DNA sequence: ATGGCGCCCGAACAGGGACTG
DNA sequence: GTCCCTGTTCGGGCGCC
């Protein structure tokens, strides 16, 4: 019925030529059940060898639930892809995430592109060869997918945002952003008056988002080592804050003294570090959001729990600063812990800037690629680069 | 015969065209082999010949079957690949007979004439000529007729398996095993349900490889009713091995490792660091003769696997040797192994034994996932107080499923462990170092807070080795218990990480030295800020190397 | 001659830190 | 910027089907 969109690749770029990732069996029958009933509705169809492209595909079962939702890995076609966000929304009490997903499969997609949304379905002990298929409608995780579908999505949410003026309703990917000043409860049924309103066609809080500033010790007894970890903190500190100063402080070593030998403080040099403490508290000056490059977020493994993460797009220019708690017990995993902390800091940034920063992780290539699928809960998937981290960061962000 | 079923649309790359490549002289009796199959096959309509309508050529040649009697005709389409278009392989993988459930009656039943019945495109026979005929079918030694048949395959198979959805059926090229929970005389039935399918799509099965009794032979193994078993393997007994020779010596080892523990190939391996030339001979070395020897020694012993059951759970159990090398069992009832393996890969200029074990463990969760499709319990020998010690302490994230500990030495251990605090008592030692990039020279030393001064100077050298050099001339002059201050994050980052290893003899002899220490601290200065005695140390190194 | 997978190795890359005047 | 060091991906060789 409805006439497809002609869109094709950037300039001078193929499509994507990505190997499939092993599968569990619990994911592979997912998605053998999900695949059958999109063939059988025409939403895809089989292909073969002839296709030279291919992109991952894997599964999640999300909470307590019964349902698996099928994921494409399509961060690789929308690199290659062709080519105002609302400021209130961060500013909302409560923000409930729908996924909309399913209204991408009622539009069709453009037959010379389809052959760029291939994706293999493996076998257990490769019982069987890879079973490919394609895409013939827009695809859930596609960049293109929300635009072409932009016209009939503001058709739809039109009479809602009239009738609901005071709530903020954003769309990035798959996913939905509703949120509103309106009590707990009334909120909900709201969201839920929304759901039935969306049904008629085919819980987050970022106004308690904190930021993490750096703290400097603060000690009755200084030692050598004490005060040399202070310089060595505060002279990186001032490459973000260029008032710190750290003249009266470096001068209490100046000699071949022993680690352990105390130092007492000076009156200008413990006047220096309360007004460095007084400069860390200012906002980082000159921090404008560029929205033609990437947000760059680095994450530190502070321990028993901890990580903590800086959002940015220029050195040391940092647009958030924040940190992430959770269990403090024998039984923690730090890929689990890690992949919960990513989703946070990518959610953050659609609510905030409306865009996916690529992480710099601290781990190990193989250990994340065996289990961040295990631990994922979200429609979208962004970029991501493995760090050998410096032992430092980790230290200038550590509290006490 | 020839399938009916649709061609796959192949197209060659833009801007090229056909092959243009004469014949090469062959003998009679390979000229007798090839006149004796083109006559048979044109009559078949899998070749049809063609005229001087068809600039196209290409050279072929024929070599003997593994059955030494029948002969495969192969072409050189090594200039048709070239121009042909890319593909996407749809075989992901090797099956292994571990992951194969256990059934009540199995057949092992191969395809007669495989490529040959599978039709090519109409548009693209045109660029399969040679000297005249062009094939109908897919050819051999084509780069898309491995994955033309094998998609067609499936699609063929698609029919009966969505009709017998608990006949399991494992197809790898032409080779097709069909296992059942069905009675031997209702298996036999379904055998032919599954012959009359093929045979309606132009798919053959001779009873010459229609295999009814076990052991069946599939894969390279062979299969019995309870228990699998690889095929012989004979290791080359030489007297002075070469480059081709050691290669063909661990390929089988690696290939034995599948099914026989404690497979070790390091030193072996190691003798084909800076070698271009294939055919050339290398003097075996005293640690590699140990190595090969004790390797003959399992093979002489017989072994075998089990096969996968899902009720119980798949466990994991890894061994360590020397040299950064391990050997893993996988099994679910103790002393009845599914599978063996062994993981040797060196990853990193420094690391140890824990982060060796990690790797070892995210290498067999990864290939657990592959063939059985889940996560197996482990059995490490190493304790639950060191893992706890590593993960903690260790600045990425790392972690390992569901695992025990076993007391199987050697066990796993961190050789040293850097102070939290500054050490009371212990010297204060400030290094230093600094190169110089034309000349190649440098200075490595050290200041202390209690008088003692050493500068020692190199030639070629890099700045970052005379930082380490310091280092390593502390520990040398320094008590049991010692304190270092290094302006060198890149000294830090590598010792902070306690590693027991190194491609580095100047690390190692470093790790030797913190090793017999009893308590260190290493801190952290910013360098070229006139911090004490950093600046005292700085002055002493640049001294004659630098401005 | 082709395709898959495995192991090992050494070329080429990319990313980050320290350095000269 | 250059020079060093380190990690990943790549295509050779062998092994297996
Ligand atoms: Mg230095």
């Amino acid at each position: 019925p409805i006439e497809t969109v002609p869109v094709k690749l950037k300039p001078g770029m193929d499509g994507p030529k990505v190997k499939q990732w092993p599968l569990t069996e619990e994911k592979i029958k997912a998605l053998v059940e999900i695949c059958t009933e999109m063939e059988k509705e025409g939403k895809i169809s089989k292909i073969g060898p002839e296709n030279p492209y291919n992109t991952p595909v894997f599964a999640i079962k999300k909470k307590d639930s019964t349902k698996w939702r099928k994921l494409v890995d399509f961060r690789e076609l929308n690199k290659r892809t062709q080519d105002p966000h609302p400021a209130g929304l961060k500013k909302k009490k409560s923000v409930t995430v729908l996924d909309v997903g399913d209204a991408y499969f009622s539009v069709p997609l453009d037959e010379d592109f389809r052959k760029y949304t291939a994706f293999t379905i493996p076998s257990i002990n490769n019982e069987t060869p890879g079973i490919r298929y394609q895409y013939n409608v827009l695809p859930q995780g596609w960049k293109g997918s929300p635009a072409i579908f932009q016209s009939s999505m503001t058709k739809i949410l039109e009479p809602f945002r009239k009738q609901n003026p005071d709530i903020v309703i954003y769309q990035y990917m798959d996913d939905l952003y509703v949120g509103s000043d309106l009590e707990i409860g009334q909120h909900r049924t709201k969201i839920e008056e929304l759901r039935q309103h969306l049904l008629r066609w085919g819980e987050l809080h970022p106004d308690k988002w904190t930021v993490q500033p750096i703290v400097l010790p603060e000690k009755d007894s200084w030692t050598v080592n004490d005060i040399q970890k202070l310089v060595g903190k505060l002279n990186w500190a001032s490459q973000i804050y260029p008032g710190i100063k750290v003249r009266q402080l470096s001068k209490l070593l100046r000699g071949t003294k022993a680690l352990t030998e105390v130092i007492p403080l000076t009156e200008e040099a413990e006047l220096e570090l309360a007004e460095n403490r007084e400069i860390l508290k200012e906002p980082v000056h000159g921090v404008y959001y560029d929205p033609s490059k990437d947000l760059i977020a680095e994450i530190q493994k502070q321990g028993q729990g901890q990580w903590t993460y800086q959002i940015y797009q220029e050195p040391f220019k940092n647009l958030k600063t924040g940190k992430y708690a959770r269990m403090r017990g024998a039984h923690t995993n730090d890929v689990k812990q890690l992949t919960e902390a990513v989703q946070k800091i990518t959610t953050e940034s659609i609510v905030i800037w409306g865009k996916t920063p690529k992480f710099k992780l601290p781990i190990q290539k193989e250990t994340w690629e065996t289990w961040w699928t295990e631990y994922w809960q979200a429609t979208w998937i962004p970029e991501w680069e493995f760090v050998n981290t410096p032992p430092l960061v980790k230290l200038w962000y550590q509290l006490e | 015969p020839i399938s009916p079923i649709e061609t796959v649309p192949v197209k060659l790359k833009p801007g090229m065209d056909g092959p243009k490549v004469k014949q090469w002289p062959l003998t009679e009796e390979k000229i007798k082999a090839l006149v004796e199959i083109c006559t048979e096959m044109e009559k078949e309509g899998k070749i049809s010949k063609i005229g001087p309508e068809n600039p196209y050529n290409t050279p072929v040649f024929a070599i003997k079957k593994k059955d030494s009697t029948k002969w495969r005709k192969l072409v050189d389409f090594r200039e048709l690949n070239k121009r042909t278009q890319d593909f996407w392989e749809v075989q992901l993988g090797i099956p292994h007979p571990a992951g194969l459930k256990k059934k009540k009656s199995v057949t092992v039943l191969d395809v007669g004439d495989a490529y040959f019945s599978v039709p090519l495109d109409e548009d693209f026979r045109k660029y399969t000529a040679f000297t005249r005929y062009q094939y109908n079918v897919l050819p051999q030694g084509w780069k898309g007729s491995p994955a033309i048949f094998q998609s067609s395959m499936t699609k063929i198979l698609e029919p009966f398996r969505k009709q017998n959805p608990d006949i399991v059926i494992y197809q790898y090229m032409d080779d097709l095993y069909v296992g059942s929970d069905l009675e031997i005389g209702q298996h036999r039935t379904k055998i032919e349900e599954l012959r009359q399918h093929l045979l309606r799509w132009g798919l053959t099965t001779p009873d010459k490889k229609h295999q009814k009794e076990p052991p069946f032979l599939w894969m390279g193994y062979e299969l019995h009713p309870d228990k699998w078993t690889v095929q012989p393997i004979v290791l080359p007994e030489k007297d002075s091995w070469t480059v081709n020779d050691i290669c063909k010596l661990v390929g089988k080892l690696n290939w034995a490792s599948q099914i026989y523990p404690g497979i070790k190939v390091r030193q072996l391996s190691k003798l084909l660091r800076g070698t271009k030339a294939l055919t050339e001979v290398i003097p075996l070395t005293e640690e590699a003769e140990l190595e090969l020897a004790e390797n003959r020694e399992i093979l002489k012993e017989p072994v075998h696997g089990v096969y996968y059951d899902p009720s119980k759970d798949l466990i994991a159990e890894i061994q360590k040797q020397g040299q950064g090398q391990w050997t893993y069992q996988i099994y679910q009832e103790p002393f009845k192994n599914l599978k063996t393996g062994k993981y040797a890969r060196m990853r990193g200029a420094h690391t140890n034994d824990v982060k060796q074990l990690t790797e070892a463990v995210q290498k067999i969760t990864t290939e657990s996932i592959v063939i059985w499709g889940k996560t197996p319990k482990f059995k490490l020998p190493i304790q639950k107080e060191t893992w706890e010690t590593w993960w903690t302490e260790y600045w990425q994230a790392t972690w390992i499923p569901e695992w025990e500990f076993v007391n199987t030495p050697p066990l796993v251990k961190l050789w040293y462990q850097l102070e939290k605090e500054p050490i009371v008592g212990a010297e204060t030692f400030y290094v230093d170092g600094a190169a110089n990039r034309e000349t190649k020279l440098g200075k490595a030393g050290y200041v202390t807070n209690r008088g003692r001064q050493k500068v020692v100077t190199l030639t070629d050298t890099t700045n970052q080795k005379t930082e380490l050099q310091a280092i390593y001339l502390a520990l040398q002059d320094s008590g049991l218990e010692v304190n270092i201050v290094t302006d060198s994050q890149y000294a830090l980052g590598i010792i902070q990480a306690q590693p027991d290893q190194s491609e580095s003899e100047l690390v190692n002899q470093i790790i030797e030295q913190l090793i017999k220490k009893e308590k260190v601290y290493l801190a952290w200065v910013p360098a070229h800020k006139g911090i004490g005695g950093n600046e005292q140390v700085d002055k002493l190194v640049s001294a004659g190397i630098r401005k």
